[PDB]
């Protein structure tokens, strides 16, 4: 159970480390209002929300 | 044009077939 | 409601654009079906796949099986003297994924860069009609979207509700996204946005990238699993009632013999 | 077989001069390879002297089903670029390249067609540039037999006049000795030599001469890898320019490069140009 | 409940989504024909979705346990994409009639 | 029964289109007259809602499948006699063949 707990402790750390690269690409988009940066930002927060909609199942798992 | 040039490759490929 | 428009601009812009995007999506779906090519499958890989399926089925359905035969299966798979997975070894390809790099790659790859081809179509459509007003959106909008929304009309007093043909077609793309599947089915590949992205059920489900490593992983997974004979509980049916066999026996009279 | 092309001819010496140091600029590149065919590259260049931020997202689609390659790039000045490459479609060594550039914010379009024929010892290439200013046609043909190689490049423009730009490049390329002399319209005279003593020692010498003002400039560069992960680069110019670079692999994919260009004198006038580089590969 | 067939579940989900998208498409046309404000339009869309869900529950009625294991997908399902396709047909006939 | 539902859906759609045309004519008249910020008649609005509710009733009835969840019920009638024969292995050696050979 120790190595299983170690694997389960690290899979839940991936979303936290997925923030800095999104920060880098957001700083990369700049402040130019255009279709591409707007669409990049629109799905940037959609993924955490869509992963937040089913936290109960993975929490039970 | 970005679109006219993306059709010229299929046009040439389809022209080279009967030839 | 203001800006009285002509009746000739609605019959020459709206309907053409709608039909254009509809048939573009349909053509993309049909061409995607046409371009699909089969992948060669070698007999050894096929056998590896079938052995994997057999072991996975043993893992899933192992309760309704005799204990003696279950242990015989598990020994045949493990077999410390010879071992089927231990001896049988094929060629190995040098890998490259790494823990931190792949953990990051899971997000880096994504589907971020799949919008550009639709932007090209929108740019061509907007290039065709320079100064045009297609429709207005009832939803109130902020003035910071007007540059992206209008993009060709020199008006600073006008509201951002009145949209151009570019955003009209852009919203038309996702409007029929769930409508395309209505006529085709659950598995639809007419998405105009994801043009280059391959969306399919997937030829050759089984992908043994490293046959030996998968063999070892299944070898340890089959060693971990226990045995619990779900047949040993037969007393639940013992004290019960039999009324469903009275059930359609009534409804089995009504049908005659052809 | 497959003789070197004009651009690749001598590219070893320039790459030795080019790769290794980026002082005055900050290098930040991330490359990612997927399982099926997807390639993603995100590179970011940062300048401390001019305080400028530059970058390009490059997406590569390698399709071996028909030999098609789809490339899409995006810069920071709202410039969009697409590229289609087709190789070995119906001929033996024919390569067709289509590059298009369009801007969504403003309106600007540019077109480029590349064509390449590769054979046993004959190399043909034709680039047609389509722009509002004026279409241009540029042709490069390379011929060699065993080690003796010579290439010819010509540039022609229909907009102005009968303008023709001539290029004659003659070289000797072998296993460890690579010499190449480039001549531009009998005006520019460049000579590059590059050699490798061992699997760790690399030396390169560059010479430049002109017939107009008789300007001569020479520079020497040395590249030596101490270990498979540690490498060192040094370059010295004709007048006083010295540059030192050092590269080391820190994590199994992570690599750190440091570059320093020194221009110092003895009359109380000196300057340092430093640069850091870091890349990730997955 | 011990053994479940994926084909029947897939068919049930497909049928559910098909009716959800068709009702949403018609709800868009009705709102575009009438013409309202954003708040009222969104409220009307929600009301139409609730009515569709109630009719869908009424369709099953008894022996629903065999058909659907739970009721969460029946209530909350296809609410965003359905709204995405409903907004299109709302403004499609809105400006076609009024503006034009 | 399905044909009746399809016809009802079509009739409702036609009524909805007619209501749309009536509303368009009303707005075209309104644009003629200055001011007069009035709403469309409630009768045609109610007809529109009636056409909307009728078309949403058959749209659910047209596609009703609702297959059984349990996997045992479809094989509850199937007999082992049919399963015994397989389409892969078929031996063409039977007395019926020589009995039907003359005729």
């Amino acid at each position: 159970r120790i190595l299983v707990e170690k694997r389960c402790w690290d899979i839940a750390l991936g979303p936290l480390k997925q923030i800095p690269m999104n920060l880098f690409i957001m700083y990369m988009a700049g402040n130019t209002i255009s279709i591409f940066p707007t669409m990049m930002v629109c799905m940037m927060a959609w993924r955490p929300i869509q992963a937040l909609m089913a936290i109960s199942a993975t929490f039970k798992m | 044009n970005p679109m006219v040039m993306m059709m010229v490759l299929p046009l040439l490929i389809f022209v080279l077939l009967p030839k | 409601p203001e800006l009285l428009l002509d009746s000739n601009i609605r019959l020459w812009v709206v309907l053409p654009i709608v039909i254009i995007t509809f048939f573009v999506g349909m053509i993309r779906h049909y061409v995607s079906i046409l371009l699909q090519s089969d992948k060669k499958l070698t007999q050894e890989q096929v056998s590896d796949s079938q052995v994997l399926i057999r072991s996975r089925v043993l893992r899933e359905n192992g309760k309704y099986i005799p204990k003696q035969s279950f242990l015989t299966r598990k020994y045949y798979f493990n077999n410390p003297e010879d071992g089927f997975f231990k001896k049988t070894k094929r060629k190995v390809v040098p890998p490259s994924p790494m823990t931190d790099p792949t953990m990051l790659t899971d997000m880096m790859k994504g589907n971020v860069t799949n919008v550009l081809p639709m932007i090209l179509i929108g740019g061509w459509i907007n290039m065709t009609f320079s100064g045009f007003v297609t429709t207005k959106v009832p939803f109130p909008l902020t003035l910071r979207f007007k540059p992206m929304l209008q993009q060709g009309i020199e008006l600073l007093t006008l509201d951002a509700s009145w949209v151009s043909s570019a955003s009209w077609y852009f919203l038309n793309v996702f409007g029929l996204r769930s409508i395309y599947s209505l006529i085709l089915g659950q598995d639809n590949a007419a998405d105009q946005s994801r043009m280059m992205q391959e969306q399919m059920t997937g030829a050759a489900m089984a992908m043994p990238a490293d046959t030996n490593k998968a063999f070892k992983t299944e070898w340890e997974a089959l060693e971990l699993t226990d045995h619990q004979w779900a047949l040993d509980d037969v007393e639940e049916e013992l004290m019960a009632k039999d009324l469903h066999f009275e059930g359609m026996f009534k409804k089995e009279l009504q049908t005659s013999i052809f | 077989a497959v003789p070197p092309t004009y651009a690749d001819l001598g590219k070893s010496a320039r790459d030795v001069f080019t790769k290794g140091y980026g002082f005055g600029l900050i290098k930040l590149d991330l490359k990612t390879k997927s399982e099926n065919g997807l390639e993603f590259t995100s590179s970011g260049s940062a300048n401390t002297e001019t305080t400028k931020v530059t970058g390009s997202l490059e997406t590569k689609y390698r399709w071996t089903e028909y030999g098609l390659t789809f490339t899409e790039k995006w810069n920071t000045d709202n410039t969009l670029g697409t590229e289609i490459t087709v190789e070995d479609q119906l001929a033996r060594g024919l390569k067709l390249t289509f590059d298009s550039s369009f801007s969504p914010n403003t309106g600007k379009k540019n077109a480029k067609i590349k064509t390449g024929y590769k054979r046993e010892h004959i190399n043909l290439g034709c680039d047609m540039d389509f722009d509002i200013a004026g279409p241009s046609i540029r042709g490069a043909l390379v011929l060699g037999y065993e080690g003796w190689l010579a290439g010819y490049q010509m540039n022609f423009e229909t907009a102005k006049s009968r303008v023709t730009q001539s290029n004659f490049a003659v070289g000797y390329k072998t296993d460890e000795f690579q010499l190449h002399t480039n001549v531009n319209d009998g005006t520019e005279f460049g000579g590059s030599i590059y050699q490798k003593v061992n699997k760790k020692l690399e030396t390169a010498v560059n010479l430049a001469w002109t017939a107009g003002n008789s300007n001569t400039r020479f520079g020497i560069a040395a590249k030596y890898q101490i270990d498979p992960d540690a490498c060192f680069s040094a370059k010295v110019n004709n007048s006083s320019l010295i540059g030192l670079g050092y590269t080391q692999t820190l994590k199994p994919g992570i690599k750190l490069t440091l570059s320093a260009l020194l221009d110092g004198k003895n009359v109380n006038a000196g300057g340092h140009k430093l640069g850091l580089g870091l890349e990730f590969q997955a | 409940p011990p053994f479940i067939s994926e084909a029947a579940v897939r068919g049930n989900a497909a049928v559910l989504d098909y009716c959800r998208t068709s009702v949403s498409a018609l709800s868009g046309a009705t709102a575009g024909i009438l013409g309202l404000t954003g708040l009222y339009g969104f409220i009307f869309y929600l009301l139409a979705s609730v009515l569709l869900s109630l009719l869908l529950i009424l369709k099953a009625g008894r022996r629903w346990n065999k058909y659907f294991k739970s009721r969460r997908p029946l209530f909350t399902g296809g609410l965003i994409g359905g709204l995405f396709t409903y907004v299109l047909f709302w403004t499609f006939l809105y400006g076609m009639v009024h503006v034009y | 029964a399905p044909s009746l539902w399809k016809g009802l859906v079509g009739i409702g759609l036609f009524a909805l289109a007619h209501a749309a045309f009536s509303a368009a004519q009303h707005r075209s008249y309104m644009r003629l007259t200055e001011k007069e910020d009035e709403s469309l008649p409630i009768d045609i609005v109610l007809q529109t809602l009636l056409a909307f509710a009728v078309t949403c009733y058959g749209i659910v009835h047209i596609a009703g499948e609702f297959k059984d969840m349990d996997a045992t019920s479809e094989l509850k009638n199937k007999t082992f006699d049919t399963l015994r024969n397989h389409p892969s292995f078929y031996v063409f050696n039977h007395r019926g063949r020589v009995l039907f050979r003359p005729s």
